[PDB]
């Protein structure tokens, strides 16, 4: 699609980060 | 704040593809994202990004970040209407306050803490 989305494992990363 | 992207497409059609992809990807929210100006800094490849609503600010800072990769001299700060978003408050909630009347969410972003600057 036309939208970028982060990959499975950037965002299980991002739930840990902050 | 100005926006690129608002230049490039007329409010009509921003508008359109906003409704549908809100009713089509709901757990996420449509996010345009663009360098502030004047802003010294990395460029990111893309302006849309479909993000979970349940992110908070402080990890879409550690997922831009990680895009653009921060020099020893940078730093990072988010600009949604004139405004830092607080690290705390969700994308959903960021979302909810600010998105435009074309159901997009703009976000600015720069090494400084004022925008524009």
């Amino acid at each position: 699609d036309d939208w970028t989305e982060f990959s499975s494992e950037e965002i299980r990363e991002a739930r840990q980060a902050a | 704040m100005k926006f690129v992207y608002k230049e490039e497409h007329p409010f009509e059609k921003r508008r359109s593809e906003g409704e549908k992809i809100r009713k089509k990807y709901p757990d996420r929210v449509p996010v345009i994202v663009e360098k502030a100006p004047k802003a010294r800094i990395g460029d990111l490849d893309k302006k849309k990004y479909l993000v979970p609503s349940d992110l908070t600010v402080g990890q879409f800072y550690f997922l831009i970040r990680k895009r653009i990769h921060l020099r020893a001299e940078d730093a990072l700060f988010f600009f949604v209407n004139n405004v830092i978003p607080p690290t705390s408050a969700t994308m959903g909630q960021l979302y909810q306050e600010h998105h435009e009347e074309d159901f997009f969410l703009y976000i600015a972003y720069s090494d400084e803490s004022v925008y524009g600057l």
